[PDB]
RNA sequence: CGACUCUUAGCGGUGGAUCACUCGGCUCGUGCGUCGAUGAAGAACGCAGCUAGCUGCGAGAAUUAAUGUGAAUUGCAGGACACAUUGAUCAUCGACACUUCGAACGCACUUGCGGCCCCGGGUUCCUCCCGGGGCUACGCCUGUCUGAGCGUCGCU
RNA sequence: CGCGACCUCAGAUCAGACGUGGCGACCCGCUGAAUUUAAGCAUAUUAGUCAGCGGAGGAGAAGAAACUAACCAGGAUUCCCUCAGUAACGGCGAGUGAACAGGGAAGAGCCCAGCGCCGAAUCCCCGCCCCGCGGCGGGGCGCGGGACAUGUGGCGUACGGAAGACCCGCUCCCCGGCGCCGCUCGUGGGGGGCCCAAGUCCUUCUGAUCGAGGCCCAGCCCGUGGACGGUGUGAGGCCGGUAGCGGCCCCCGGCGCGCCGGGCCCGGGUCUUCCCGGAGUCGGGUUGCUUGGGAAUGCAGCCCAAAGCGGGUGGUAAACUCCAUCUAAGGCUAAAUACCGGCACGAGACCGAUAGUCAACAAGUACCGUAAGGGAAAGUUGAAAAGAACUUUGAAGAGAGAGUUCAAGAGGGCGUGAAACCGUUAAGAGGUAAACGGGUGGGGUCCGCGCAGUCCGCCCGGAGGAUUCAACCCGGCGGCGGGUCCGGCCGUGUCGGCGCGGCGGAUCUUUCCCGCGGGGGACCGUCCCCCGACCGGCGACCGGCCGCCGCCGGGCGCAUUU
RNA sequence: CCACCCGACCCGUCUUGAAACACGGACCAAGGAGUCUAACACGUGCGCGAGUCGGGGGCUCGCACGAAAGCCGCCGUGGCGCAAUGAAGGUGAAGGCCGGCGCGCUCGCCGGCCGAGGUGGGAUCCCGAGGCCUCUCCAGUCCGCCGAGGGCGCACCACCGGCCCGUCUCGCCCGCCGCGCCGGGGAGGUGGAGCACGAGCGCACGUGUUAGGACCCGAAAGAUGGUGAACUAUGCCUGGG
RNA sequence: GGCGAAAGACUAAUCGAACCAUCUAGUAGCUGGUUCCCUCCGAAGUUUCCCUCAGGAUAGCUGGCGCUCUCGCAGACCCG
RNA sequence: GCCCCGCGGACGCUACGCCGCGACGAGUAGGAGGGCCGCUGCGGUGAGCCUUGAAGCCUAGGGCGCGGGCCCGGGUGGAGCCGCCGCAGGUGCAGAUCUUGGUGGUAGUAGCAAAUAUUCAAACGAGAACUUUGAAGGCCGAAGUGGAGAAGGGUUCCAU
């Protein structure tokens, strides 16, 4: 029953909630065991980088979220054919590779090859046999600087250009930039009606 | 403070494995210490009470310097009876009294070879940690 | 209490005219269980009135930048000696409050070695307190694993542990907190400000980085500056002693009228 | 004057509150996460020197072996080769053992009735009788053997 | 006629295997209510829930797009936060209700059929020998058997693939037994066993003590051990234990290098040419269920029934057109996730014997019901049985003495022992049932224990005694004052300047460096340090010095004083 | 404990009305009923504040306490708040004076200044003629209180005006890569849970409201799956009288 | 559902729908109960709407929390 | 000159404290405040209490508080318990034909009345209306109060 203001409520428990309820009174636990599992896999990889394999950058979807950039799943095809790097060869050597993805733009293309390429710098490779090395990194560098990168390999960060302050030229303070919208706006509603009026006159002059 | 978390410091466990112990267990729970002469000859601080060990009671009514016998190590009970530890029932049969093992010091040892053993465990462990004390 | 509890019996309720009341009652016969109410709060066997469930709010949220005050103000009162002694701490023999010891303590490896330390910077006295304190608690707590309570004493904070926890670790009433990570419950143990601590020098500097000064931030904490008195000056004697208050006040009024017996 | 009745106190009963105790619950958490035709889960019956229940066990029956342990077990008794150190007891448990019913398996569920093979006994030399051992369920897979068909063909 | 081959079938206690049933907390596939809410009730809700049936595993299922989107695009599954009580559904009522993007946990990818090419290059069984060798097999052999061209295996699967040519780069990978043993494997691989500090000191309390006091010099002693339990209270030091990258022994497993029993062994690029896909399925109609899915989200039945520049999807039915996006109708796959059953284990602001599980006990027991099923009540002597010898009355139950014990005023359903109710004793009372409020009176019990009952301060008088008072001197301390006493310092401000000082900055950088951006610099802000002048003030903190005052100790003061 | 005088019916409950010939209650002990979760509202406390909040995750050689605590900041993703309005396409909160003009709308272009309008009330604050007085007179200084009267006016209230969005009536003017069935502007009304120099967020407590067993006890009923013909009803078989 | 020479009879002391367990603590505008003390304030049975008339929503009557203001003085004393 | 024959002059002000003046005081349903009212457990604290006697319980003992309640003495008891500052709740009973357990008045009452019937003596025995033996009087009356079975019971059979 209501009683004087209030705000009309329809909270969802008809049903038996009672029987389904999930408590989390175990994550303090949950937490401890995933550390743990964490600890045990860096250890067992080691000294490949705990996080796991690198990721690409791709550009989120949506209007929503097309500013910013985060890890992608995998390397295309695409930009591990440019780098150089057999598809089969990149994931032993740590590469992450998404054969669905494919690179609609050359922008987003050219920043993850250039990506494979610093990292396949940044990586020393063991080889097989300790005592006999083909195309390996150097005893040198495998004996000091070799050890396990923590956190995501070369993180994805958003970088943002400074632009420097300038002038105002006359034709960017003469540039109407709402009536360019509400214009735009109106050729984008109106373009199919205007594409048959002017078609429907030219078998009509003709 | 104990760390340990596989061991429990609940009272009603620890007293619920006391009181159900098996026998074998029973003997480390009934240990007496050893007489000052006894302690610096075998570097030893305390024994699990045998038979034919000869005893001091040191607490309790029947606590004197008289040196008994250890005639019987009743475990189901964790009590033993000393030879001369006894009492006047009504009838006048002579009982013996059980004194609980940590009551009373042992003034000489039954010695076999599982003693001796059992003596030699003890004074290495107790020497190894003075290599670690040190 | 368990969710079955009270309802595993198939009970039902004879209903009225049989002159007993309706409550639901178990069915069969031959056992004295037979006949006698159930599922109620109010029968013998029956079910508690509104089952304690686990999924009640056991826990609750304090905002951090609360909580950061909460430790700047238990620090604070640290300092103070009349808050100290009003917590019971026996610091009357205390050199100076706060009270800071060198570093190599926290290379400290025997509990002599820090029995000694507490007796020459006389917190001893304290660390006897507890004993004198340590008794059996009153009631069901003896059997639920609490039956030996204690009073709490000198908090020894320390920045790197060396081998300080361990030797330590053994003394009635002491608690060891790194300054990095510092605990409202054991810094003011009860809900009450003042507890007897003492510094090592490693962990005394650190605390300018850690909760900052009003000049600068604090430089381990992400964005963090020590919170703002709404009373820079406390000494309520001194401002209404102050000529500057006298001059504005009016005559006090001292002649106590009193009931005037009309004749 | 007593009874009788009532009230209050002392003591005694009747009753089992209260308080203290707790080898039991409840709740949360963790690690593991393994039954059975090589007979499970469950049931029945039996097993101790004295023992009915509980417990344990299976005709080797309140346990055998082994390993660890190191002098008990115990309510009473008995055994100095059954009172043991040449190993009591307890624990572990990997060896051996493990009755009847039970998915339950020859059939049937009455300790009802068969069939096949082998061994011993009845002087067995046949039949037959007794005892003992092995086997004899349904479905299904692969393979084998024996076959069926005016199914499709080949040769004569 | 018959003899053979195959096909389709059948029998066997044929040789060798496999399934059944259980448990079912969590998981998968079905089936599936009504109570209830809607203030009635039928759609709706309850709810795809309970009950019913089937099938599993340590997880299950799901899962590598016939995906999401419409962006500069993301990219298997599952889980968490959010999206969101939202879009949507709904007698548009009650009510119901997802997803995508984003941030995380985890992260892993793949295999066939087809299409081709390779002399079936393939597999199972049997027999023998040799070697590792509880049957796990490796190889060799066999003019041994069978499967199989109605298609086994190698290559290959939508990310393309194949062959040929030309170029480039090569000798790898794996499994089982070497040995020695590298190895927080993470709290020191795992399992089992056996051990490891320090008071029973002195005095006392007590039935017993674990109580109390003491144990020079900070010292009873150990403490990496002051968790817990036991022991006649209440124990770090009596005992088990506890702590410890403590010890020893035994067993088990992965890794690390070490001959072999062995197998296995080419790859990438470019060019030319060839090859390229799952059908009573998709899709359509209609019916029923389902869903937030609304002119139909998914599922199923029936009918219709495909295509190959096709097909699906693109959240409003339809035609045309462009575009986007994937490639269905075959299959496998760890992790993150779930777990009121089970095997072990730890803990708790929980309950404390009418509570907590029904069950602290010979509890799913006794008992009840034909049965399905229902289902209790019930803990406590004492430190130790020391469980009351013996005498005496009685037929005995039961008493009276005696005895044990700190206690039987603990005597075997025995700690404590309430109330209701009863017996007895004492006191009081009693014909308007009792009881009750107010007021007094009488009696009784006990208390004050009263029963000679104000002390405190000052002054006066007598009668004593003294470490004797004021003042002054010498030490020590303290309070207050002196910042135009001196250090120390502090508050703030200006200038120059220090540490390339630190940190930040949506300031600038063709000084300059290189791979088209990061560096490194300048500037600004801030802080921190230092450095001269200079700066108001010293309960912000603070010493020395001086002045005053007060106290204390010592000296003198030796009596009209105190 | 008893006596006496005055008063004095049995409580709980429902009820207009209970001592009732209304119901429950023989007696005593122990147990026995507004809870907890989610949501929402307002009020109060605390922190920070145009922001606020890590609750999910991660880091700290996990682990007596500690399943705690601390930290993150290119973990603030995200929630709520900072912007409303419309069904939607969409649009989206600043004006007043000083001039220089044009136009005659009562407006329009330019430079300036200012910067959330105005009116009535308004806690507080500011100014304040005049006053009060010392042993007296001459004029002064420090210096409080009284003060008519005036001024700046917080918050808040009411009223007028203004701004954004929807909608309507009216009427002209302007823009250009789109000369268009294009886009923008004014004025007068009216609809809005808007604006008009923010007040929220997180946490806690209380009270109320609701969905939940929902303060406790209580139906007649409904559904699912099972157990019964040892009584009795009826058929059959085989016996007895 | 059975069974009924029919009485709604009988179907294990149960029959105009057996018994057992579960759903299920089913719902109840209805009846009963709802546990310490003192202090201060203190009602309503009326309005309107409701398949409403033993119930609600609504306004009234109540309490709690406030807040916005108004009203002080000749005076340590006495004294406009 | 401010001080000085005298060197001194009560209490106060837990400011959430203390003090003064005036007016007021009914109360169901209901609301609010205070509680040094009461129960259980947790963090602090009381160098708290306790085998030289804790909790509990009893009390014609002594008192305090308007009250909720509390303190103390005595008795009993035999191992634990409480104050204060905060925290938390399964926190307060006279009722519910409440639940479970116990106990009364009724009350030494109703009742121990269906089917004809017992008596004498002895034995054993502590004890005899009731057992046994003997004697007498009776009944069942062969459709039995007789002798044997089925079902069901499950040791009830027999001896001591
Ligand atoms: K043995
Ligand atoms: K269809
Ligand atoms: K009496
Ligand atoms: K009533
Ligand atoms: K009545
Ligand atoms: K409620
Ligand atoms: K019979
Ligand atoms: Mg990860
Ligand atoms: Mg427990
Ligand atoms: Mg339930
Ligand atoms: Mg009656
Ligand atoms: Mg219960
Ligand atoms: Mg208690
Ligand atoms: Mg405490
Ligand atoms: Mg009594
Ligand atoms: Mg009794
Ligand atoms: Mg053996
Ligand atoms: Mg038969
Ligand atoms: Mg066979
Ligand atoms: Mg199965
Ligand atoms: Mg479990
Ligand atoms: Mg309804
Ligand atoms: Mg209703
Ligand atoms: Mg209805
Ligand atoms: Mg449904
Ligand atoms: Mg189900
Ligand atoms: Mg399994
Ligand atoms: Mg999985
Ligand atoms: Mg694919
Ligand atoms: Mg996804
Ligand atoms: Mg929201
Ligand atoms: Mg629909
Ligand atoms: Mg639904
Ligand atoms: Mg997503
Ligand atoms: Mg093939
Ligand atoms: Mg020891
Ligand atoms: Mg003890
Ligand atoms: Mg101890
Ligand atoms: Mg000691
Ligand atoms: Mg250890
Ligand atoms: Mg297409
Ligand atoms: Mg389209
Ligand atoms: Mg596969
Ligand atoms: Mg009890
Ligand atoms: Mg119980
Ligand atoms: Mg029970
Ligand atoms: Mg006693
Ligand atoms: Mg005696
Ligand atoms: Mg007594
Ligand atoms: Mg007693
Ligand atoms: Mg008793
Ligand atoms: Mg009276
Ligand atoms: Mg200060
Ligand atoms: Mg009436
Ligand atoms: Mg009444
Ligand atoms: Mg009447
Ligand atoms: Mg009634
Ligand atoms: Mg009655
Ligand atoms: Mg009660
Ligand atoms: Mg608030
Ligand atoms: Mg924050
Ligand atoms: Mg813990
Ligand atoms: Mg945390
Ligand atoms: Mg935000
Ligand atoms: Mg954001
Ligand atoms: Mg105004
Ligand atoms: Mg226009
Ligand atoms: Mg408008
Ligand atoms: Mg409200
Ligand atoms: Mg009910
Ligand atoms: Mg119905
Ligand atoms: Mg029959
Ligand atoms: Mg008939
Ligand atoms: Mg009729
Ligand atoms: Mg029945
Ligand atoms: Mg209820
Ligand atoms: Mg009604
Ligand atoms: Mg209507
Ligand atoms: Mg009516
Ligand atoms: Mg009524
Ligand atoms: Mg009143
Ligand atoms: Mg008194
Ligand atoms: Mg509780
Ligand atoms: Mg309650
Ligand atoms: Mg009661
Ligand atoms: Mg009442
Ligand atoms: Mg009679
Ligand atoms: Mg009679
Ligand atoms: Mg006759
Ligand atoms: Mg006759
Ligand atoms: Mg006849």
């Amino acid at each position: 029953a209501p009683s004087r203001n209030g705000m009309v409520l329809k909270p969802h428990f008809h049903k038996d909630w009672q029987r389904r309820v999930a408590t989390w009174f175990n994550q303090p636990a949950r937490k401890i065991r995933r550390r743990k599992a964490r600890q045990a896999k860096a250890r067992r990889i080691a000294p490949r980088p705990a996080s796991g394999p690198i990721r690409p950058i791709v550009r989120c979807p949506t209007v929503r979220y097309h500013t910013k950039v985060r890890a992608g799943r995998g390397f295309s095809l695409e930009e591990l054919r440019v780098a150089g790097i057999h598809k089969k060869v990149a994931r032993t050597i740590g590469i992450s590779v998404d054969p669905r993805r494919r690179n609609k733009s050359t922008e987003s293309l050219q920043a993850n090859v250039q990506r494979l390429k610093e990292y396949r710098s940044k990586l020393i490779l063991f080889p097989r046999k300790p005592s006999a090395p083909k195309k390996g990194d150097s005893s040198a560098e495998e004996l000091k600087l070799a050890t396990q990168l923590t956190g995501p390999v070369m993180p994805v960060r958003n970088v943002y250009k400074k632009e420097k302050a300038r002038v105002i030229t006359e034709e960017e303070k003469n540039f109407k930039a709402f009536a360019s919208l509400r214009m735009a706006r109106a050729n984008a509603r109106l373009f199919g009606i205007r594409a048959k009026r002017a078609k429907e006159a030219a078998e009509q002059d003709v | 403070m104990k760390f340990n978390p596989f061991v429990t410091s609940d009272r009603s466990k620890n007293r619920k494995r006391h009181f159900n112990a098996p026998s074998h267990i029973r003997r480390k729970i009934m240990s007496s210490p050893l007489s000052k002469e006894l302690r610096q000859k075998y570097n030893v601080r305390s024994m699990p009470i045998r038979k034919d060990d000869e005893v001091q009671v040191v607490r309790g009514h029947y606590k004197g310097q008289q040196i008994g016998k250890v005639v019987q190590v009743y475990r189901k009970k964790y009590v033993i009876y000393i030879e001369r530890v006894q009492r006047e029932k009504a009838n006048g049969t002579t009982v013996h009294v059980g004194i609980h093992p940590s009551k009373v010091v042992i003034t000489r040892l039954k010695l076999d070879k599982d003693r001796k053993k059992i003596l030699e465990r003890k004074a290495k462990s107790r020497q190894v940690g003075k290599e670690k004390g040190k | 209490v368990s969710e079955l509890a009270g309802h595993q019996t198939s009970a039902e309720s004879w209903g009225t005219g049989r002159a007993v009341a309706r409550i639901p009652r178990v069915r069969g016969g031959g056992t004295h269980r037979s006949g006698q109410g159930a599922f109620g709060n109010m029968c013998r066997g029956g079910r508690m009135f509104a089952p304690t469930k686990t999924w009640r709010r056991w826990h609750r949220r304090v905002n951090t930048t609360q909580k950061r005050y909460a430790i700047c103000s238990a620090l604070a009162a640290s300092a103070l000696p009349a808050l100290v002694m009003s917590k019971g701490h026996r610091i009357e023999e205390v050199p100076e409050l706060p009270l800071v010891v060198e570093d190599k303590v926290e290379g400290y490896k025997k509990t002599k070695e820090a029995v000694l330390l507490l007796k020459k910077l006389k917190a001893w006295n304290d660390i006897k307190k507890v004993y004198a304190s340590q008794r059996m608690r009153a009631g069901k707590g003896k059997m639920r694993n609490r039956r030996r309570i204690q009073r709490r004493g000198p908090c020894i904070i320390y920045n790197e542990d060396n081998g300080i926890i361990k030797a330590f670790r053994n003394i009635p009433g002491i608690t060891l907190l790194n300054v990095s990570k510092l605990n409202i419950l054991k810094l003011a143990p009860g809900g009450h400000v003042g507890r007897f601590c003492i510094w090592t020098e490693s962990a005394f500097r650190k605390l300018d980085e850690l909760y900052g000064t009003w000049r600068k931030a604090a430089s381990l904490k992400s964005n963090y500056n020590l919170p703002m008195h709404k009373m820079i000056n406390t000494d309520l004697s001194r401002i209404l002693k102050s000529p500057e208050i006298q001059r504005a006040l009016r005559a006090p009024r001292k002649k106590i009228h009193r009931r005037v017996l009309k004749k």
